[PDB]
RNA sequence: GUAGUCAUAUGCUUGUCUCAAAGAUUAAGCCAUGCAUGUCUAAGUAUAAGCAAUUUAUACAGUGAAACUGCGAAUGGCUCAUUAAAUCAGUUAUCGUUUAUUUGAUAGUUCCUUUACUACAUGGUAUAACUGUGGUAAUUCUAGA
RNA sequence: AUUCAUAAUAACUUUUCGAAUCGCAUGGCCUUGUGCUGGCGAUGGUUCAUUCAAAUUUCUGCCCUAUCAACUUUCGAUGGUAGGAUAGUGGCCUACCAUGGUUUCAACGGGUAACGGGAAUAAGGGUUCGAUUCCGGAGAGGGAGCCUGAGAAACGGCUACCACAUCCAAGGAAGGCAGCAGGCGCGCAAAUUACCCAAUCCUAAUUCAGGGAGGUAGUGACAAUAAAUAACGAUACAGGGCCCAUUCGGGUCUUGUAAUUGGAAUGAGUACAAUGUAAAUACCUUAACGAGGUUGGA
């Protein structure tokens, strides 16, 4: 192909962003940054037909380019229309004080929920890779690709942290083992939380997993996708929708119409 | 308005002469670009620009940028080739200050005048008002006119129709010219006319008129060359030029276009082998004089001339303007048009004029000038306003008439002219130092007789030197002509010594030129001519063998300066002939060179400088041997000159590169 | 047979209402006429009132002219014309290959001259742009100051 | 999984590296000039992976055909190897040789103008989608070579060549819009060289550049739809009716006013802002203000 692409076209921009259809022709094509294409929200989607803030696209242009800093992103500010917020991220309305944590439905739509000053402290990470780089140091990698410098020792290449943004502190991490609370980042199941049940590695390139959750359903998904939300049966963020947990279209009727 | 008005010019077939006078920029741009537009015969037109190579082609309208200079020759030239409906744009310098204008702001194209800096020519400008200002022909149109009558355009304004403009050639094609009879039918023919009268078209019709097989073939020649274009575009015409043309006899009508230009010598002996048809323009720019036209004629002759213009009908009000304006008017050979004129009889008297005489218009007015400009102009080979233009306004130029009776205002004419030309401080001071050994010879001052003419009537009375007498009676005085041993001893006679013969035959007359001087003042004017006279001396065997003609030096008449001028071939711009011959300084430079003088060395461009000198080869020839480009060949022949003079003395070849 | 043709067939021609289609289809007939990827400051370059437009930063205000920039101008968009080929589909990580883009990160060992390291009160240039001098049927022309 | 790293390690590399940034923020520190204080970003570099990618790449699948039997090897048909290219994998080649091996499951091979093909519901049914090809290779006179660069087999960069193919003061000095429209043509076949970038998308340098995106129209049975547009009623006056199959019987009975009533029927203009082409935004939707004239048979 002539080179590499550089748009977005309104029909081929991801369901999680709930669009327009009948909107215009394009969409804001999130920028290269630290989540991927298809696993972000442009702040452009997030203040507009997210938030509701903003309107028309001018509206952004404002917004981000004023010289008041209104949009915050893990305790840093951004002004690009399309910053590829990604999961497990905190976003602040500066002009408001507003808290939200970017996580996926139970339906798999971007959802933003609304933290207290006292989440909005801590991030949850997921770890990348981990190996020794440079002058005899240890280095450990985050999907939110962070690098980090002199980690903790006990932790395996697919574990979860507990970031303090505050203090650009670890705290409390947990890997994935028989045993523990998670979160899909992305699959026929994604949104979803539950307790892992075990996890059969097939080496030959592809190892899965199985899950259980409140009304005890019988989850199977790839380890990449699986984010370990927890260690034993605690959370450790307040979960959209109620609890991460989707309903048959039978519940979901009988429990709203009650049929 | 004009765009009217140009309409009926076409139609008419007349031209007219748009003067715009202002500033330069006011008038004179912007309103070029404003009629560029709105002056349509076709659209708009060609409108070339003046400011040779022209005449072939004709253009329909056109612009002469007077606004500084004049060069009324160009100007003459450009009316020829503008066609039926065009308007020759004349741009001017603001009309009140115009005469005084040129000054400061000068008549640029003063290459006339050539002072250093250009002047005034108020007389000029003095004979333009009153030709112009004569008659309602030409469109006059000045700045600060916020509207400009315009005699004649749409509506009724002021112009008298011409007919509609749209047989004297074929009068004369076949018809005047059958020339068979009792008389010999082979004969010499020879048709003269004006500028445009479609003399090379007559020319042409003859040459398939005869055909080949049939009524016969042709032939053709004529000087350096002239447009040869329209008469064989109006022709089995084939051309070879007069020298080459000398070599063997297939035709039985020859034909020369402008033969008047040819020399006597190569010309008569053509005319003996077969039969022709001899043309010559006349009353006109870089034309020839009719006097010398009949002494040419009379040396054989059938002769017929053509009246009418084929491009323009007659009456044109822009020909008749440049007419007036060149004083293209011939008359006074044949005769005066008062009760006087054609032989002037009586005693006659030697006076001299100034320039002056110009502007007065009364006894001794524009008139005096102008019989005597007719007179010396008439007797010329070829005819030229620059003359005209000197004789008006340039400094340093004097007269002395030779006249018949006079007593009241009108009187008879005048016997005789000269014109002298004061120069120094073209022709007599330009090439004296050129040619010359000292560098310096251009700083002082002499009058050339640029002119002498006296009517063929009273020739051979004496008055020629009365002529000259007179300029000196009351640095030296100076003359260049073509060498004849006739001319010459009339120049001796006269006190004059022989300067300089140069190199290249005249093309017109065919024989060499030489410079002569009739010294003045001995301070350093005699010092000059018998300087150069003795370089002559030395001189004289390497030009008659350089000749080929190999003429020997007669002249008038029964080193360290080498150093120099060998000096100045190799370190600067003098030509080779300068001073080369068969032996100036340069081939003496040979004879002394140990160098290369042979194969290489020598004077001269083949070997480099032997090949050419000595052995007289071509520079085509050397060019090849030596491996060179061409024009190349000079600058090895300077690179050889200098090698030369290091070699003989290295400190002195030095100095003399140096100053 | 039947007429009809709920056959057309086109062949005759009339309030208020719109989700609203129209030289790919022929030849992958092209440029009439119309037309055309450049650009900005917290930010890199502007005159001690000849960019200069004010106005009085004031040793460098804006303010911009122009340039320098520095960027995209490998994007598309129309085009099978091909193509029986992996084309293409899945279906490969690439221990086999390259990588702007974007972040993240981030870099004490440069002498050690035999520290006038000079001494960094951070170098040198070079240039435009710029004033001008031009040229030429005439350039995205171009000359030379 | 490593000869992996990232180590070193020496050497030895015309080889790097390495903010002569600018921006506000200069008030705290001590000093008192000072030394700082740099704050903070802008403006860099660094390598890594950071998406960017591509780029390979296995592993299923174009029409028919055995009347395809056989195929493929001079340098590749294979292996394997030396190198060299390749940016970097590769017979890709330099070699150098291996003879390879493909194949009736038809292989060699042939023949199908072939450019080329995503959503989801759903007892059953209901239905439907993405939107004239999601997908996805090869053209931008011919040829050539070259171009940018992170990044082109660079169409729309060149050149130069060819060709066309043009302006001309004679001299030189053009020019390839299947990214549009347009006229020819073609000639099967279809609307002004509309309005805006109002969105929403685009590019894009620190803004609000620019967006031939997009949008908006119109045109436009285009396919069209819709299917709703003079009747409601006052009176008189009354001939007798008027129909039948009718032949005569029968049926019985309003019917004409070219009579006199009905509402301030209604249509059409006028602010009317406007979902509204922030301008289409008066053209919508209002609102009102006003305001009825085929046949046959003499």
């Amino acid at each position: 192909a002539r080179g590499p692409k550089k748009h977005l076209k309104r029909i081929n921009a991801p369901k999680s962003w709930m669009l327009n259809k009948l909107g215009g022709i394009w969409a804001t094509r999130p920028s290269q940054g630290p989540h991927k294409l298809r696993e972000s929200l442009p702040l452009s989607v997030l203040l507009k037909e997210r938030l509701n803030y903003a309107l028309n696209g001018r509206d952004v242009t404002l917004i981000l380019n004023d010289k008041e800093q209104n949009v915050f992103v893990d305790g840093k500010v951004r002004r690009d229309k399309g910053y590829p917020t990604g999961l497990m991220d905190v976003v602040r309305i500066e002009k408001t004080d507003q808290s939200f944590r970017i996580l996926y439905d139970t339906k798999g739509r971007f959802v933003l929920k609304s933290l207290s000053k006292e989440e909005a402290k801590y991030k949850l990470l997921k770890v990348t890779a981990k190996a020794i780089g440079p002058n005899q140091i240890p280095y450990i990698v985050t999907h939110d690709s962070r690098t980090i410098r002199f980690p903790n020792p006990e932790i395996k290449i697919g574990d979860t942290l507990k970031y303090d943004l505050v203090n650009n502190k670890i705290e409390n991490f947990a890997h994935l083992e028989s045993g523990n609370v998670c979160y899909i980042q992305q699959g026929n199941n994604i949104g979803r939380v539950g307790i892992i049940q075990h996890i059969e590695k097939h080496q030959g390139s592809f190892d899965i997993c199985h899950v259980k959750d409140a009304k005890g359903n019988a989850f199977a998904t790839r380890l990449g996708n699986i984010f370990v939300l927890g260690q034993g049966k605690k959370s450790w963020i307040e979960l959209p929708s109620g609890d991460g947990v989707r309903e048959t279209i039978l519940e979901e009727r009988k429990r709203k119409f009650s049929y | 308005r004009i765009p009217t008005l140009i309409r009926n010019g076409l139609q008419t077939k007349k031209r007219s002469f748009f003067v715009v006078v202002g500033d330069h920029a006011k008038e004179a741009i912007v309103h070029l670009y404003y009629i560029m537009s709105s002056m349509d015969v076709r659209q708009n037109k060609s409108v070339l620009w003046a400011y040779d190579k022209i005449l072939g082609n004709t253009y329909g309208m056109c612009i002469l940028q007077d606004f500084e200079a004049i060069t009324p020759n160009i100007l003459a030239r450009t009316i020829e080739t503008v066609e039926g409906g065009g308007l020759v744009v004349l741009l001017l310098k603001g009309m009140t200050s115009l005469k005084q204008l040129y000054t400061m702001t000068m008549d640029v194209h003063a290459r006339y005048r050539t002072e250093a800096h250009d002047d005034v020519i108020a007389r000029f400008n003095e004979r333009f008002l009153l030709s112009l200002g004569s008659c309602e022909s030409c469109l006059v149109i000045d700045d600060e006119l916020n509207v400009l009558p315009i005699s004649g355009g749409k509506g009724v304004k002021p112009l008298p129709p011409p007919d509609e403009d749209e047989v004297d050639q074929a009068k004369a094609l076949l018809t005047f010219v059958d020339a068979i009879a009792e008389k010999t039918l082979r004969n010499t023919v020879t048709l003269t006319a004006a500028r445009g009268r479609g003399k090379s078209a007559a020319m042409g019709v003859a040459i398939a008129a005869a055909v080949a097989y049939g009524y016969s073939n042709i032939f053709i020649t004529s000087p350096s060359p002239e447009n040869l274009k329209t008469l064989f575009e109006f022709v089995t015409i084939q051309y070879i030029r007069p020298q080459d043309a000398h070599v063997l006899g297939q035709a039985e009508l020859v034909v020369i276009d402008e033969a008047a230009a040819i020399p006597l010598p190569l010309v008569k002996k053509l005319m003996g082998p077969y039969l022709v048809f001899m043309a010559s323009t006349i009353s006109g720019y870089e034309g020839t004089g009719r006097s010398l036209s009949l002494k040419l004629i009379k040396q054989l002759l059938k002769e017929i001339t053509l009246s009418e213009p084929i491009r323009y009908a007659q009456g044109d009000n822009v020909e008749k303007w440049l007419n007036t304006l060149l004083c293209l008017d011939a008359t006074l050979p044949r005769s005066k048009i008062s009760t006087t004129g054609c032989p002037d009889p009586s005693q006659c008297e030697l006076l001299h004029v100034n320039r002056d005489t110009l502007f007065s218009f009364h006894p001794v007015s524009e008139k005096f000038l102008q019989q005597m400009v007719a007179l010396y102009v008439a007797s010329h080979y070829k005819n030229s306003p620059n003359d005209l233009q000197l004789m008006s306004d340039a400094p340093a130029h004097e007269l002395f008439v030779l006249t018949g009776p006079i007593q009241e205002g009108r009187l008879p004419e005048p016997l005789c002219v000269i014109q002298v030309s004061l120069e120094g401080k073209d022709l007599i001071p330009w090439l004296v130092s050129q040619q010359f050994q000292d560098d310096e010879f251009a700083s002082l001052s002499g009058a050339r007789i640029v002119r002498i003419a006296t009517n063929p009537d009273y020739m051979s009375m004496g008055y020629g030197s009365k002529a000259l007498q007179l300029l000196v009676d009351y640095d030296y005085v100076g003359v260049s002509y073509g060498l004849t041993q006739q001319l010459h001893k009339f120049w001796k006679r006269a006190q004059f010594v022989p300067v300089y013969l140069r190199q290249t035959a005249n093309d017109l007359t065919g024989e060499h030129t030489c410079v002569m001087i009739r010294p003045l003042q001995d301070g350093n004017d005699p010092s000059w001519l018998g300087a150069f006279a003795a370089d002559f001396h030395k001189r004289f065997l390497s030009l008659l063998s350089y000749k080929f003609r190999e003429f020997p030096s007669i002249l008038a008449l029964t080193t360290p300066f080498d150093h120099k001028r060998l000096e100045s071939y190799a370190n600067g711009l003098l030509d080779y002939h300068v001073v080369l011959d068969l032996m100036p300084t340069i081939a003496q430079l040979y004879f002394t060179g140990r160098l290369r003088e042979a194969v290489k060395l020598s004077g001269l461009q083949q070997a480099i400088l032997l090949a050419l000198g000595l052995q007289r080869k071509d520079i085509d020839t050397l060019a090849t041997e030596l491996n060179l480009p061409g024009s190349q060949v000079l600058a090895i022949f300077m690179k050889i000159m200098r090698k030369v003079t290091q070699h003989f003395g290295a400190l002195v070849s030095g100095a003399i590169a140096a100053e």
